């Protein structure tokens, strides 16, 4: 009744003006859906709200009933802040404004985020090693440490002009392991398991190391990154090794957890070993021990297996003791020569190993059999330097595709000309053929020419359309059919070593792979004799000789590649921009922290919450 | 008198820590950057210094020699004829406890070939180090070796991966080496308890002199001089005498006239001046000569490395606008 509107009274007054209707509704409730007054008023009010097109409000009500939750856990704020690359500045501007306008602290202050960072970065969680690692500190609260690992910087000491930052490999593994705790537990439950099981778990980890390239703005600054990827986690349950986790996209840049960043050249051997060898020490030390780590309030035990496979060819040779030129031993998996592999194309066993390269290097140094340089070079099969990183004898699918394509490119050059007609080495005319080729690729395709070929160019180049388009500069009509068959066989082959699982994804291509390989080889021997006689490229060799053996051994080749976007550079750049321009040291420190957060499965859950 | 010298084909292989050795007129280069390539598997080179230009030609090894890795700060010396090398820093940052012996085994027209023989040791075997000093002594018939330490990595019990590359001057023991027999024995000096490195060693007859270098546990570059003596049935004694330099290189312009060219004076001050050692029989004193005509580049530099040919001339290196990593000089007296 006038003059007091219902929404301004006391709840006594309200309940009294209303009670007339309350008895009506309470009666109604007890009849249809007794005796939940709450549910009835809910349905009513909601209808009344959507009736008047007040949807934002109705949604907020529906949300409130279900327990959410208007603000945001610091963890989610940090997730947002990273995956959108906000500076601390930017974020703070947004925080304070949303706070001010809404009165609610929907985003969290920066110190909150700072904490979420501490929880998610190496050095937070407690763990212990059994037996404790040789030459590694058992001190558990270690996060970021200096890449130089204490290297002498006296003036008369060997010049160190490089900056580097890293994690302790064990600490980093703990962090990575805790980050994906929920993934492990859910894996267990999905395999029908008490998720309390202590283990032991076997964690298969893929190592990889790459040259970032140039990371500057207008002197160039070269950078190098050692990183790992949790590829598989299995558990001992009776007699079988039950798989409780497998990285869905092993080649994504999202699970490539960064271990060490440095400002060096991957060609600069002394400093490279200076920086990486402490990591390797820790790695080895871990090879012979078990990790104890509490998860669901209950301790679990972990064993690791380190398959170092994500390496460029030049770098595999670097770290495994081989001379890195086309001379004369061309394969990092077998003892073949450029000529032997040019004549027997497809029959080669895998025979190299890190262990063997170690033995061989010792033999070359000591020369136990008193031999001449060539006799010795032959006994030791190319291994004249001491390996310092244990790698798996495999193929990086990325650098494989890149290199193969980089060969097809020079093929295209040598086929728009007539090399099987003219044996004349005129370097200038070579540059002319590259000229008209680069020209024509721009016109018929969407191909911007670039030096130092990457994987994108390689993607755009190895298609049948590019064959048709490169055919337009060729006078002969016979070679068109040869190149078409070459390309077709190559593309019949590529999916087998490019796939992360060809036993599932392309089981047809897998079985026919031997035969396709055969036809390819025959086609190289005859129709392309002019280049591939006495000579052959490393990757052609590897492709023909070693793919089926590697697949038999490991299930795939693709899954063990380097990240297929090579965005190490790109990322380093964005992360750099995300902070104040400080002393180059702190700059590095921050890029490492943010790169680490960037690859946390925990935050990624949040950022991918919108379609789960 | 010194002059700018240019290198050509494979300059890149030159690096701080390289060593030079002298054979009957010809100069040879050891300790390249990186492991030896196919273009020269030995890592040892003909050092062709012709008319202010350096060509680095390859060298071959004997059919029975060891193929020693490029050691980076080895203790090197001679023998009356052969060279002694021990030990150093491989290009994998490992420290060699091994002694390699450099003989020459064949001579031809333009080029020659070497013998390279590792002698292993029982002891009292010295700890794998670098920047240290090794020399030869002639007692009451006939010869022995004297090793005074430099620095090395941590003990294999106290070494942590977080401080993996942390070095420290090893014990100032004096190490006596019997080569031909193949054994070593250490001696503690009451007169010596402070470890040194990157110093300068000069010996003759049965006496060995050691000059100012650089300590670590104190960060001090002494100027003190040290004596060492030897007998024969073996024993050793020491005394002290009245410069402060680090990583100095000593040449021989004349007989018993050693020209000690620069190095470093303070942690950021390169000595830039010179000195002359008053040598004699049981009577030696540090004196000073003039100061050479350093160019503008050498003047405003922070880094000094080089080594001696033997004939008073010396080989010098300087860093370095995207043009060249190094610029080199030759210094004659
Ligand atoms: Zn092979």
């Amino acid at each position: 009744a006038p003059r007091q509107h219902l929404l301004s009274l006391t709840r006594r007054a309200q309940k009294h003006r209303l009670r007339e209707l309350k008895i009506q509704v309470k009666e109604f409730a007890d009849k249809e859906e007794g005796g939940d007054v709450k549910a009835v008023c809910l349905t009513l009010f909601l209808l009344a709200l959507r009736a008047r097109n007040e949807h934002r409000q109705a949604d907020e009500l529906e949300a409130i009933m279900q327990g959410r939750g208007s603000g945001l856990q610091p963890a989610v704020c940090l997730a947002i802040r990273v995956n959108t690359f906000l500076s601390c500045s930017q974020y703070h501007k947004m925080y304070r404004t949303v706070k001010a306008i809404t009165g609610r602290q929907i985003f969290q202050p920066l110190h909150a985020l700072r904490n979420a960072e501490k929880v998610l970065l190496p050095g937070y969680h407690p763990f212990e090693w059994q037996p404790p690692l040789k030459n590694v500190s058992s001190r558990t609260d270690v996060g970021i440490i200096d890449g130089l690992s204490g290297l002498a910087s006296s003036v008369d000491e060997y010049p160190v002009d490089t900056i580097a930052k890293r994690f302790r490999y064990d600490s980093a593994l703990v962090s990575a392991l805790m980050d994906m705790e929920e993934d492990i537990l859910e894996g267990m439950r999905s395999q029908d398991l008490d998720d309390y099981l202590n283990g032991p778990f076997t964690v298969v980890v893929k190592e990889s190391c790459d040259g970032m390239g140039d990371v500057s703005e207008k002197v160039p600054e070269k950078a190098v990154r050692f990183s790992f990827t949790v590829m598989r986690i299995t558990i001992e349950h009776g007699s079988q090794n039950v798989k409780v986790f497998e990285e869905p996209k092993p080649n994504s840049e999202l699970c490539c957890k960064p271990l060490c960043l440095m400002l060096a050249d991957e060609s600069d051997h002394e400093t490279l070993t200076a920086i990486l060898s402490p990591l390797i020490a820790e790695r080895e030390a871990m090879k012979s021990s078990e990790l104890t780590l509490e998860m669901g309030g209950i301790p679990r035990t972990f064993k690791f297996i380190f398959r170092g496979t994500g390496y460029d060819e030049k770098l595999v040779r670097e770290v495994e003791g081989l001379e890195a030129s086309g001379s004369v031993y061309i394969c990092t998996l077998c003892d073949t020569t450029r000529l032997e592999a040019s004549q027997n194309l497809v029959f080669h066993s895998i025979t190299r190993s890190h262990a063997e390269n170690l033995q061989r290097y010792e033999v070359w140094r000591s020369n136990p059999y008193h031999e001449s340089v060539e006799e010795l070079r032959d006994r030791v099969k190319g291994v004249s330097a001491k390996p310092f990183i244990e790698t798996v004898p495999s193929i990086d699918a990325l650098h494989c595709d890149i290199g193969n394509a980089a060969e097809f490119y020079k093929i295209f050059q040598l086929e728009i000309g007539e090399v099987y007609k003219h044996p004349n080495a005129s370097k200038e005319e070579r540059k002319r053929w590259q000229a008209t080729l680069d020209k024509h690729l721009r016109k018929r395709m969407n191909l911007k020419p670039i030096m130092r070929m990457n994987g994108n160019f390689a993607r755009k180049l190895m298609t049948q359309e590019t064959v048709d388009a490169v055919c337009e500069l060729i006078p002969s009509e016979e070679r068109h059919e040869a190149l078409r068959e070459l390309m077709d066989l190559y593309l019949k082959m590529k999916p087998v070593w490019r796939s992360s699982c060809p036993a599932k994804e392309c089981p047809e291509s897998l079985c026919q792979y031997s035969f396709n390989s055969q036809r390819f080889a025959e086609l190289l021997s005859t129709k392309f004799k002019y280049r591939y006689e006495g000579k052959i490229t490393n990757y052609f060799h590897k492709t023909l000789a070693h793919v089926p053996e590697i697949i038999e051994r490991d299930g795939s080749i693709g899954a063990w590649a380097s990240e297929g976007n090579e965005s190490g550079n790109k990322l380093f750049r964005r992360f750099r921009k995300m902070n104040a321009r400080q002393s180059k040291c702190y700059e590095m420190e921050d890029v490492l922290k943010h790169h680490w957060l960037y690859t946390s499965k925990y935050l990624q859950k949040f950022m991918n919450a919108h379609n789960a | 008198s010194l002059q700018m010298v240019t290198v050509g084909h494979n300059i890149a292989l030159i690096q701080p820590g390289f060593s030079l050795m002298n054979f009957d007129g010809q100069v040879f280069f050891f300790g390249q950057k990186g492991w030896p390539k196919r273009s020269c598997p030995t890592g040892v080179f003909h050092f062709d210094i012709k008319q202010n230009h350096l060509k680095l030609k390859p060298a071959i090894f004997s059919k029975d020699s060891c193929y020693l890795p490029p050691l980076r700060y080895p203790a090197t010396c001679s023998y009356k004829h052969q060279y002694i090398i021990h030990g150093g820093k491989t290009p994998n940052n490992e420290l060699s406890d091994k002694i390699y012996i450099m003989s020459v085994a064949c001579k031809n027209n333009k080029k020659v070939t070497f013998r390279c023989t590792e002698k292993d040791l029982v002891g009292d075997v010295p700890e794998p180090r670098y920047g240290h000093s090794i020399d030869v002594v002639y007692s009451r018939g006939k010869s022995m070796g004297v090793l005074f330490g430099g620095r090395s990595y941590m003990p294999s019990t106290q070494r942590t991966t977080e401080k993996w590359n942390s070095v420290a001057d090893c014990l100032p023991h004096v190490f006596l080496i019997d080569f031909e027999f193949g054994c070593a024995t250490s001696y503690i000096l009451p007169e010596l308890q402070d470890g040194l490195s990157f110093h300068v060693s000069i010996a003759r007859n049965d006496t060995v002199y050691i000059l100012g270098g650089h300590s670590l546990a104190s960060n001090i570059r002494p100027a003190n001089l040290y004596r060492i003596r030897v007998d024969l049935p073996p024993a050793v004694n020491c005394t002290v005498l009245p410069i402060s330099v680090s990583s100095a290189i000593l040449t021989q312009t004349n007989n018993d006239e050693f020209v000690i060219v620069g190095g470093y004076q303070l942690e950021n001050q390169k000595r830039m001046v010179c000195s002359l050692v008053s040598l004699g029989d049981n009577t030696i004193e540090i004196s000073e000569m003039e100061t050479p005509d350093w160019t503008s580049d050498i003047k405003h530099s922070k880094i000094w490395f080089g080594s001696n040919m033997g004939n008073g001339t010396i080989f010098l290196g300087i860093p370095g606008a995207m043009s060249e990593a190094f610029y080199f000089y030759t210094l004659r007296c």
